[PDB]
Order: C-alpha cells, then structure tokens, then sequence
C-alpha cells in the first residue's frame, strides 16, 4: 500500500465516495491534475476530453490513476469509452452499484 | 568607411622584380585580434566583386579572419612588371606581409588566383597557415577551352587604340569580340580614365599579359611548372560539379601530386552540385554555389587551417601527442617521447604577447 | 510588340549589381539625386 | 542503415517526429548553455521586453 | 549541399515509396464460404484492446523504477506516446499493410513490454543513466546555492544581461534589438566559456587566454602514452 | 506636435492588419483603426484671440463685456489633467489585455525554446567535422541515443535493416538496380508469419 | 458618371470635389459596386472632414494638390473602401 | 569572476601553425578516441525536429523557475480555452479583440473632463 | 522580485541498475564491440617520418 513520492516512501490512501456530489468533484480534480489537460477551469461535467488536449492514450493514464485512488481493476474493454467527464461519473456509479448488489467487483 | 578600407595608390612600372609593391582592399574583422586572410581575385577581375561574399552576415566570414583582397602585379592597382614568375610574384606578397607587419596569413584564390595563392605556400610554407582554392588546380590549363577564350579575348583587347577610338567604338568592339557576358562586364569596369581625362586605358597591363598568354609557354599563367614544387601545409579545394577549368575526371590528381597533405575527395576536395553553365566559375553570383563555398570556407578556417599536419582537426590541439624522431633534439639528456606540436600566435613576431604573458605567468608563481 | 522586338535586335548601377540586388529605376534616381543634392 | 537513416532521411515536405530518446535528452539531458539561452531569451523579451 | 539525383530512387514494383505492400507473387486472394471447407488463420479482432492494455502495462511497469519523480513520469509519458503514435502519423499507410498492420505493431510492442517487465529495455537503462547525470548537476547547483555561492549558469545570465545594456545603449539610430543580435552575443560568450572549461581563466586574460598553453607539451612522467610507442 | 507624431503609429497598425487573414480578424482590425484615427484626429482651427477692450469701447451693455471677460478667463484656466490619466493607464491596463499578455508570452516561450534548440545544435555542430573520419563508436556518441535505439532493435530481434524507419532511404539506395525492386515492409519482424491455408471443393485451395 | 451625379439643393465645397473626383479618375471606384459609389461619396467626405482635417486646409489655402497630399490621399482611398461596409465585388 | 575581453575570441582560434619541408608522409585516417567521454555536449539528433509537446512542457519547466513565469503558466493552463498547449498564431483575431476592448474602454475620458470643467461655471 | 527567487531541493538519485555497467553493459550492440576492437588493434599507428618504412 506504499509508494515512492519524490524519493520518499509514502503510504497510499484509498477513497470511498458513495455519493454523486463527491464523484463529480473527484473526476474534475483528477482531470485538472493531469499535465496534458488544457483549460482546467473551463472543464465541467459536460466537457469532452478531446476539447482539452486529451486523446485515447490520455484516458488510459486517467483510468490508471482511478485504480490507484479507488483500488478498482478496470478492464481494457471499458477504458476506450471514457471520453467525457460524464462517463467517468457514470462508470464509477455503475461499479459502486455492482458491488452493492452482486457483492463482488465487476469482471476485469 | 571602417569595415571597408582599401589603400589608394598609383601603379608604378618597375624594372626590378623585387621593387614591386602590391595594393588591394582590406576588410576589417568584427573582433579585435584575428589572423589575416589574403585572397587573390581572378586575373583581370575586380576585387570589389568579392566584397559581398566576405561581407555577408549570413556567411559571417569576417567573424573568423581579417581579409586582404590583394591584386597581383600587373593587375588592378598593384605595380607592373613584365615577369609573371610565381616565385617572383610570391616574393611580392612576402614583402607586402612585411610592410604590413603580417607574420603569417591564410591564402585564397579564384581560378588563376588559386595558383598564385598556392605558389606562396610552395615558396613560403613556414609563413602560410593554409590554402583555399576555388575552381582552380595546380595544373597546365593552356589547352583548356575556358583558358583559350580568356587567352583569346586578351589578344583581341590589344587591337583597340583608346587615343583614336571613341567611347562608342569601344562598346561595339567588346560586344562583338567578347561573347561571354561576365568577361565582357569585367573588362568594361577595368577601363579607367586617368586624371585630367587625358585618355582611357585598362587598369591591367594588356601588353605584358598578352605576351605571357600568347607565347603559351611554361611562364604562361595557364601553365603550372614543376619549378613551383610542393605545398606542405593545409589545402582545401572547392570547384563546381560541371566546371570548364577543373574536370573531376583527371584534374583532381594534380592536387595529390602538388599538395602533400591533401587527403582526397570528401576531406580536402569537394565539388558543388550544379548544372552545366559557363558562368558557374563565378560562384559569388549564384547563392547556391556561394552558400556551399562559404560553409566549406568557414569550416577550413575554423577547424583545419593552421593545424599541424599529423593532427586531424583543431580539436586535437593540446590533447593529441605526436611521436618524436630519435636524435632530433640538441639536448643529450632528453628522454624521447610524444609531444603536442607548438602552434604560435598569428602575428607573434610583430607583437610582444609572449613577452607579456611570461610576466603574467611569473606573477602567479 | 512587333516594333519593340524589332528594335531590340552609372556607377550606382554597377555597385548594386555586385550585391546581386534587384534595383528599380526610381531607386537609382534618388541615390543620384541624394549625391548631387 | 540505422546511422544513415536517422541522420539523412528527414525532408522538409514531411514532419519529423521526436522519438523516446530525443524526448529524454531534450528534457533531462540539456547542458548549462541550453538552460542559460532559454532563460536569456525569456528575461529579455518576456520580462524586460 | 548534396541532393539525390536519381529520380527513380523511391520507385518500387508496388508504386512510389511503397513500404506497406511490397509486390510479391503469392498475393492475397479472397475466400468464398460456399466453396471453403476449412481454413487456418491467426488474424483476429483483438488488436485494439491489446493496443490499450499494452500501453497501460508499459506505463505502469516503467513507473516502478521512477521513485515517484513526477517530472520523470510526465516526461516518460511523452516518450511513450511517441512510440504508440508511429502508425497514426507515419507516411507509411499502416491501414494498407500486407496482412494487417494492427496485428503487426501490437505484436511488436509486446516484445518491448516483455523486456520492460524485466527492467532490461535499453530505454529504461538509458532513462536511469540520463536522469542520474541530470540530478547530479542539479544537486551541485543546490549545494552551491545553500552556501550563498553563485552558480555558473547565473553568472552567464548576469553577464549577458549587462552586455545587452551595453550594446543597446549605443543602438540609438535603430531600436530593433532583434533575436538574431541577442543570439550572436550569447554564442560568442559560449565559445569563450566552452574553451574555458578545458583551459580555465587564471588571470585578467580570461578563459583560454594564455599562449604558453599551446607551446610544445609532453605527457607527464606519471601518465605516459599507454596505448602505443612514443618514439 | 502636429507633423510626424503619427508615422510610427501607422506602421504598427499596417503590420497588425497584414497579419490578419480571417474576415473576422479583418473586421476587428478596421474597428481598431477607427479608434486610432479617432484618438489621433488633429484639431487645427486657429483659436482666435478676444479683445474685450475693442468691444468694450465700440458698443456693449454696461457690465456685460466685463462680465464675459472675467467669466471667459476663468474657464480658460481650467485644463485637462494629463498626469492623472497617464498613471492609471500605465498601472493597470485591462482584463482582456491580460488574457493575451499571458497567452502570447507562453506562445513565444514555446517558439523561443525551439529557436534555442536549432541554435544550440548549430553551436555544437561546430565541433563535428568530417563524419567519415570519426570512429564508429565516437560518431554514435555525438548522436547520443542511436546506440539505445540500436540496442532495442537487437534485443527485439528486429535485425532486418530499416524495418522501423518510415523512409528507409538506405534500402532504396541499395535496390536502385535490384531485381524485383522492393524495400522491407514497415515494422516487419523476421519471426512473424501470417501465412494462411484453406481447403475448397477444388484442389490446391482454388 | 455615377460620381458626377448630384441631388437637388446639395452644393459641394470645391476642396471636397477635388478629393472625390480624384478617387474616380485614379480607378479606385472600380472596386466597389456602382450603386455604392454615390453613398461612398458622402461617407468618404465625412470621414475626411473629421480625421483628415489638415489635408483639407492645405488644399483650400494653397489651392494645389502637393505630392505629400497625393500619397496620403492615394493611400487612404483604397484603405477607406476596405474599412467601410461596401460591396467590394466589382 | 574573470571573463576577459568580449571582443577577443578563444586563443585556440588565434593560435596557428605552419608547415615546412620535409613533411611527414602519413595521412591520418581517423580521429583518436582513447577515452569514451563526451560529457556536457548535447546530442546532434536534436537538429530538425518540428514543434511538439516537449516545447511547451520544457517551457513551463523554465518558466516555473521565475516569478513572472509562474503566473503565465498558471493563467495559461487554467484561463485559456485551447484544445492544445502547442499554441500557433495564424491570425490576429484574438489580438485585435483584446485591443479594441481596451483602447475603447478609455473613451469618454476627455468628454468626462469637459463635463467638470464646463459644469463649473456658466459663461453667459 | 526575480532576484529573490530560490531553488528547490531535487531528488538525490534515480534508480541504479545492479546488473548494468559501462564495461559490462547488459544489452548488446556493435558500438561496444567496436570499442573492444579498437582497444585490441590499438589506435592508428601514426608515423612521424618523412618516408615510409618499406
Ligand atoms: C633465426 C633468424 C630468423 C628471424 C630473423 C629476423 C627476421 C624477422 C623478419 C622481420 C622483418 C622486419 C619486420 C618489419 C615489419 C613487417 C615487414 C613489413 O614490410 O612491414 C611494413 C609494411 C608496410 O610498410 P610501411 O611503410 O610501414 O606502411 C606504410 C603504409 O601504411 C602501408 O600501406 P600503404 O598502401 O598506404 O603504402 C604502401 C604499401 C603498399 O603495399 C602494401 O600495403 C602491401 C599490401 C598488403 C595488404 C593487402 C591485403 C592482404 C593482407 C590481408 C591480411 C591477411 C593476414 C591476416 C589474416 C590471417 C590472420 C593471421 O606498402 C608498400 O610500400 C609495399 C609493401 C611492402 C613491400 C612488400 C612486402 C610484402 C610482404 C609483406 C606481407 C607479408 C606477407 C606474408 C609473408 C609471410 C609468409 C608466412 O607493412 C605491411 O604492409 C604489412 C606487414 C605485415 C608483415 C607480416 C610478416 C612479417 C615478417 C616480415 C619478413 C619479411 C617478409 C617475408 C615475406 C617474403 C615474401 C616475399
Ligand atoms: C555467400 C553468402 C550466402 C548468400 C546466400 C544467398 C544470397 C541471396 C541474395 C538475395 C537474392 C535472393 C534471390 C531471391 C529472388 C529475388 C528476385 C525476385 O524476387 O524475383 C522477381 C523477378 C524479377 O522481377 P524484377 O522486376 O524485380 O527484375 C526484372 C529483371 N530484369 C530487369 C532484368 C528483367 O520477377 C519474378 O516475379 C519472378 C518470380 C520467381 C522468383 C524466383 C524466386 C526463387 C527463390 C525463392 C526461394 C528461396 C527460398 C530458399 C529458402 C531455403 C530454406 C532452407
């Protein structure tokens, strides 16, 4: 659960949102944290990542970061459909609903 | 004004070949202390035509060296003497270098000028750092078509008599007798009217020149004699791909035959990519030819000119050690070993930089 | 055009040609006027 | 073949794209003179005009 | 300087500059169901997702040895994208490759990842060496700054700012201090500073200002020519 | 004041307009030009002098000519305070100007970094001379990074020359006179084999 | 012809006519459509009186069109046509 | 520290040598490279590469080293509606808008002053 | 304001591979074989003489 940060070992912390308002804020904070994102303040819930300097390969780096912060195991079949902020919010909800009903994580 | 400074004088006919003084244009460099470059223009050709090449910011040649655009004897403003012996014409430069307090200089030439530059290195090698020849070779050109036209035109120019002929009679004579546009323009601008408009005449000695060419013997300017010897120093040759003066097939061998340090094609001998055009001899007119000559010229002056023979480039100065021959030094208690050869200041004789730095070295200790 | 083709068959000028710079007739006039003026 | 193509294959009518090594060298292998030149251009034009 | 003269240099039996489908005798031909009994083929429609997971792996497995260096993670990403964007930006028509360029590139990236999983890929070892040399130079500046000392980089910037003032204080006729002029001033200083490293500045003469250094020298007694004879 | 004070202002607007390509940009350039001409319009009408004594003498209403003079002179004293305006415009300019003041700066920093790249290359290139007279491993050290690329080809067994080069010019120079003139396909590996095979009602898969 | 036309009870100043008549012979009016030449006259004169007031004074006092005025006038006439909203398609 | 004369070049460019007879016959084939060290020199591969992402990424790195540069970076990456950090100017539309919106704002300044000066007293 | 700037402390070091060295490079190339080759045949044997030995 530990990772290196600027040469120092730091304990990694996982988040549990379980709320719509907390998800929209996390995704924006996530997308605004990526060094490739343009117009970080112009980014909203209905923002197309293509309109902010992000391509298919950048959505992977974002999904890879969602696994780090939340502990999910996102399959390669789901990544290439995450092209909008709205998509990350709905996918995160679908995962929380799946574990709350099926008692297990979705197929990876 | 300042960058362009050409000493002014009147040609003097001389009976003794040693009392010959050379005159030409001097182009000052950007920086304070720089080695000097002596450049010889084509025969009967103006020095001014080479000014835009050496004074172009894009090339920036003056950033490397100070340039002396010098006229050989019987050409331009320099003194006049019937002999064209390269040994005599080479001593003229050595006296000029002495009168101007130049210990050693970089030599360059265009066409026949290239021959004049190389002769100085052949007769005075200890005082020449390098040679850069443009569309020339140390070769007999008496039977080259390009030389025959020049040899033919000069003979036609002897028919005109300025005293009787009028200005219009001259212009008609040149167009019909001179077909080449460039040679025609060069000769027109070489005509000058002496003070008091007494009469017009050529800046170059038409009589002495025609005899050298018309006779067409060893002393001819087209000829390169075995008497001239070998050049021991750095030499770089640049000529057009299709050139009437230097044919790539066989006219490159004289370079190896006359210049001991010439490595070969691609290192010291280059050809400029170009089409067949009789005007390619005048590289300074066409940007494509000039841009390559300048880059190659700046490379020769920066890395190859004035560098010891056994060293590859100027980068090896101070880090490559040359082997020594046994029993070559007077000291008997000397352990023979490798050494880095001494490279001196370009004008160490007429300055006291060594005496000055010796004092500064003592202050450290 | 026909009569023109039939008829077909200054220090400032030379100095500018050395620098292979295209010069118009108007420019030549001003430079000459600049010297005389 | 690798040495010649990477030094003589580029042309002006096409775009030469940077490789991985060319990215690391430009960003993580620049010398002191390069660092000075960039800051020299920025201060004179972007700051001091 | 020198241009290729042969006009037919880029000609191939498949067309001009065709490096996607070279002409061969056994050319691809169609297949008909009604007449086809069985077939053995390895082509599939899994290359897209394999192109996605391969990126995620090569990125995540390389970050194990970056030590949380954020500036290096972002730099590595830019380099990783340049490797995956080759098929999308190349002159080669990757969509017309002989037997499927998608499968070809994916199988090629998989060979790079295998070496990456072992930390034996030349890009990794090259990134570590390049980065360590960079931090050693950055730490040298830090140690000199904590001592209040001036860095060699700041001394140049200060020496260049004052030279600009000296050169523009005399440039009154014109007032366009072009970027060209700013450059040649800096390069002239660089050439003198570059030569100063090998020959430092002892006195007011400055960097590499001693003629005696270029007189005849000899190898020291304690370090003779080890590779060859001297005489 | 009147002459020559607007010559420089005309060059700036001319260059600004010449750079405009889209019609929308041309429109804003016209708007900008009008504002400049509006602010730069010269007023010359030979403000006449008033001789109240002359009018006072010839004819006037008692107290009028004097009242106009004292009141006229009072307003003549009032004048614009150029100092106050000069300071406000210099301290803070505007909002929209700050948007492009920071945009064009980063824009220039992008292209100054590229200008420095090309410049420093030509600076380092001065030490490189006669590529044909350097040893193999010394040349690769000038072009640092080629050895790393050459290792990747070897470790992946991409030992077909020019397979990962989009323009394998070296391959074209070697095949100028080859039978079946062809170059290797892009990213071709010596181990990949896409051969297929089928069985039909006819023999030989036909 | 479209330039010489004039309404009733609308006299023009001598200096103003010189400017308009100048733009016509020089051929600048060939750019805009003919139907827009008449209105261009009004807009051009008004634009001159406001911004270019010293120019009108010289032409009036001296009564001659100096070379300096020609260059300035020759430069604004093509410029103004591009500034105002007209039918540039000839 | 010592810098010498700006005009003078390094002594290497000024220091020269000349040849004489006899001459060594040997023609050097290659440059000596006994020790494999080429430190402090940048790669010549970085020669003719077009503008790319490394240009704006390295610009921020150098801009973040200055106080004024840090403001430009934060504002550009947050308050500029652009689909890429590779800024290319091919029109002056965005530049003219910001000028007309600023130089126009300072209109009515003189007419405002006239109100005060003229509203002061009535000529009559 | 610019003169008041400071510099952050950078990282001490990046990853050091325990099985790659300059003399024993992990991966193979013809560049390292060239270094070992020219060390075997030695550098160019430059003659200081004016005539060849033969
Ligand atoms: C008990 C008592 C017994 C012992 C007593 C002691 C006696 C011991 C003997 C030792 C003698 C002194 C040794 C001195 C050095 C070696 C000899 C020598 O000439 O070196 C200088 C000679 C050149 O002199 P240089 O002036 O210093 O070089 C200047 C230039 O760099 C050169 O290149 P350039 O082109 O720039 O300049 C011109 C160049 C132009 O000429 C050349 O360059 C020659 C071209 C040759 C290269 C062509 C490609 C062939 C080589 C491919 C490599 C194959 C071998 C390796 C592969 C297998 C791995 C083992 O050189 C010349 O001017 C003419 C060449 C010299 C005259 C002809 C000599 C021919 C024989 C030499 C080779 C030996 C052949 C094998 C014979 C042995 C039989 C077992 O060097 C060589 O060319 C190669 C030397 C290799 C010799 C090995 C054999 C040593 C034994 C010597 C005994 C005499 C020869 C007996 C054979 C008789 C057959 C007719
Ligand atoms: C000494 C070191 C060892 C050397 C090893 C061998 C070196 C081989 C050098 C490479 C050349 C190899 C020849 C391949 C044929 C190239 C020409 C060609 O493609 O034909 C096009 C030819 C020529 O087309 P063209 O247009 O390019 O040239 C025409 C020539 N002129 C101009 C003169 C008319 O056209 C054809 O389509 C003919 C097709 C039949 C080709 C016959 C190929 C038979 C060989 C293939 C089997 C080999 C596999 C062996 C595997 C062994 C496994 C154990």
């Amino acid at each position: 659960l530990t990772q290196y940060v600027e040469g120092q070992i730091v304990n990694r912390n996982q988040l549990t949102l379980k709320k719509q308002e907390d998800i929209e804020q996390y995704v924006l904070k996530l997308v605004r944290g990526y060094f490739r994102t343009t117009n970080k303040q112009g980014l909203n819930i209905n923002s197309v990542l293509q309109d902010h300097g992000l391509d298919e390969f950048d959505s992977i780096e974002l999904a890879m970061q969602v696994e780090e912060d939340l502990g999910y195991v996102i399959s390669a079949e789901t990544i290439p459909v995450l092209n909008k902020v709205k998509h990350f919010v709905n996918y995160i909800n679908h995962v929380e609903q799946f574990k709350a009903e099926n008692g297990k994580a979705p197929i990876a | 004004s300042r960058i362009i400074n050409h000493l002014r004088g009147d040609p003097v006919y001389q009976d003794n070949t040693k009392d010959v003084s050379l005159r030409g244009t001097f182009l000052r460099g950007k920086y304070d202390d720089l080695p000097t470059m002596i450049f010889f223009t084509e025969a009967c050709d103006l020095t001014a035509n080479w000014i835009p090449f050496f004074t172009n910011p894009q090339y920036d040649i003056l950033a490397h060296r100070n340039v002396w655009l010098l006229n050989p004897r019987n050409f331009g403003n320099s003194d006049r003497h019937p002999s064209f012996d390269l040994q005599e014409m080479s001593d003229d430069v050595m006296r000029f270098m002495y009168s101007q307090k130049i210990s050693m200089a970089t030599l360059g030439g265009h066409g026949i000028g290239g021959k004049i530059a190389l002769a100085v290195g052949c007769y005075h090698a200890e005082r020449v750092t390098g040679v850069f020849s443009i569309d020339s070779s140390p070769m007999d050109q008496r039977y080259h078509e390009a030389f025959k036209e020049f040899k033919g035109y000069v003979n036609a120019l002897t028919e005109i008599n300025f005293k009787t002929w009028s200005d219009k009679d001259v212009k008609v004579f040149l167009k019909e007798n001179i077909k080449d546009p460039k040679w025609r323009s060069i000769f027109t601008n070489n005509i000058s009217k002496n003070a008091k408009t007494q009469s017009d005449s050529f800046n170059f000695e038409i009589n002495y020149l025609n005899h050298n060419l018309n006779f067409n013997k060893a002393d001819s300017l087209g000829n390169w004699a075995v008497k001239n010897g070998i050049y021991t120093g750095r030499a770089h040759f640049i000529f057009p791909e299709y050139s009437r003066w230097v044919h790539l097939a066989t006219n490159t061998l004289p370079m190896h035959k006359v210049c001991a340090r010439v490595k070969g094609f691609g290192h010291d001998i280059f050809y400029v990519q170009g089409d067949e055009n009789p005007l390619n001899h005048w590289v300074y007119d066409f940007e494509n030819y000039a841009n390559v000559v300048a880059s190659k010229l700046n490379k020769f002056l920066h890395s190859y000119d004035g560098v010891h023979a056994l060293l590859k480039d100027r980068t090896e100065i101070g880090n490559f050690m040359i082997p020594d021959r046994i029993k070559s030094r007077n000291d008997s208690k000397h352990i023979y070993g490798d050494y880095s050869p001494a490279h001196l200041h370009h004008n160490w004789r007429f300055n006291h930089i060594y005496e000055k730095h010796d004092e500064l070295d003592k202050k450290l200790n | 055009k026909r009569l023109l083709e039939k008829l077909n068959t200054l220090e400032v000028e030379n100095i500018l040609k050395r620098y292979h710079i295209n010069y118009t007739q108007a420019l030549i006039d001003e430079l000459v006027d600049w010297k005389t003026g | 073949t690798h040495f010649f193509n990477r030094r003589h294959s580029s042309s002006q009518e096409f775009i030469r794209f940077r490789t991985y090594t060319e990215v690391l060298l430009k960003i993580s292998a620049y010398n002191d003179f390069f660092y000075v030149l960039n800051n020299y251009y920025y201060n004179q034009k972007l700051i001091l005009k | 300087g020198y241009k290729i003269r042969n006009k037919s240099i880029f000609w191939t039996r498949a067309g001009w500059k065709n490096n996607w489908h070279p002409k061969n005798f056994n050319a691809p031909r169609p297949s008909y169901g009604e007449f086809t009994m069985g077939i053995r083929c390895r082509n599939d429609h899994h290359s897209f997702l394999r192109y996605v997971q391969t990126y995620r792996n090569m990125s995540r497995h390389c970050k194990q040895y970056f030590l949380g260096d954020k500036q290096l993670e972002e730099t590595f990403i830019l380099g990783l994208r340049s490797l995956f964007l080759v098929p999308y930006d190349s002159q080669c028509l990757t969509d017309q490759i002989k037997h499927g360029g998608e499968r070809r590139f994916v199988d090629q990236l998989d060979r790079d990842f295998e070496l990456i999983s072992y930390n034996t890929h030349p890009y990794q070892l090259f990134t570590y060496t390049v980065r360590n040399e960079h931090l050693a130079w950055k730490n040298e500046q830090y140690e000199k700054i904590q001592k209040g000392e001036k860095t060699f980089e700041q001394e140049l910037l200060d020496y260049l700012d004052e030279q600009v003032l000296a050169e523009k204080a005399k440039l009154r006729d014109g007032q366009n201090f072009s970027i060209e002029r700013m450059t040649e001033i800096a390069l002239h200083v660089f050439r003198k500073a570059r030569a100063g490293k090998v020959r430092p500045a002892q006195d007011v003469r400055g960097p590499d200002g001693n003629v005696n250094d270029f007189l005849e020298q000899r190898r020291p007694f304690e370090h003779p020519n080890p590779t060859g004879v001297t005489h | 004041q009147a002459p020559g004070n607007q010559d420089k202002i005309l060059k700036w607007i001319s260059t600004l307009s010449n750079k405009a390509t889209t019609g929308e940009s041309r429109s804003y350039c016209t708007q900008l030009s009008s504002l400049v001409s509006f602010y730069n319009k010269q007023h010359v009408e030979q403000i006449p002098t008033i001789d109240f004594n002359e009018w006072k003498s010839v004819i006037s209403t008692q107290g009028l000519v004097d009242k106009v003079k004292e009141n006229y002179e009072s307003l003549i004293k009032e004048q614009y305070n150029t100092d106050a305006i000069s300071k406000q415009i210099s301290s803070a300019s505007s909002k929209a100007l700050d948007d492009i003041e920071n945009e064009l700066s980063f824009h220039a920093a992008i292209w100054l970094n590229a200008y420095a790249d090309y410049t420093m290359f030509l600076f380092e290139l001065e030490e490189y001379n006669d590529p044909n007279d350097y040893l193999m491993h010394e040349n690769f050290d000038f072009f640092r990074g080629l050895e790393t690329e050459l290792e990747e080809l070897t470790e992946t067994h991409n030992y077909i020359p020019g397979a990962k080069d989009d323009v394998n010019l070296r391959g074209y120079l070697a095949t100028q006179f080859a039978w079946g003139k062809k170059v290797i396909s892009f990213y071709r590996h010596p181990a990949d084999d896409f051969k297929c095979a089928k069985a039909t009602k006819n023999m030989l898969g036909r | 012809v479209e330039m010489l036309k004039q309404n009733q009870y609308t006299p023009m100043k001598v200096e103003e006519q010189v400017c308009i008549i100048f733009a016509g012979v020089k051929g600048f009016l060939d750019a805009l459509v003919t139907s827009e030449v008449l209105k261009f006259e009004k807009k051009f004169l008004e634009h001159v009186r406001t911004n270019h007031s010293a120019l009108l004074k010289r032409i009036r006092d001296s009564g001659d069109l100096s070379e300096v005025d020609t260059n300035e006038l020759n430069t604004i006439i093509p410029l103004f046509i591009q500034e105002g909203g007209f039918k540039l398609k000839a | 520290l010592q810098w010498g004369s700006l005009a003078e070049r390094p002594m290497v460019d000024r220091v020269m040598s000349t040849s004489t007879w006899p001459v060594p016959y040997y023609q050097r084939l290659f440059k000596a490279y006994p020790i494999r060290e080429k430190k402090d020199k940048m790669s010549l591969l970085l020669s003719d590469i077009d503008i790319d992402d490394t240009n704006w990424y390295q610009a921020k790195d150098f801009l973040r080293g200055s106080f004024r540069g840090r403001q430009i970076v934060d504002y550009v990456e947050n308050n500029i509606a652009s689909n890429t950090y590779i800024l290319i100017q091919q029109d002056v539309a965005n530049m003219a808008k910001a000028y007309v919106h600023d130089i126009c704002g300072y209109i009515d300044v003189a007419n405002k002053e006239n109100v005060r000066i003229l509203s002061k007293g009535d000529l009559i | 304001k610019e003169n008041t700037g400071s510099m952050k402390k950078p990282m001490a070091k990046a990853y050091e591979h325990p099985y790659n060295s300059e003399h024993h490079p992990l991966n193979f190339s013809a560049v390292k074989i060239a270094e070992t080759f020219h060390d075997f045949i030695g550098p160019e044997q430059v003659s200081p003489h004016y005539e060849s030995f033969a």
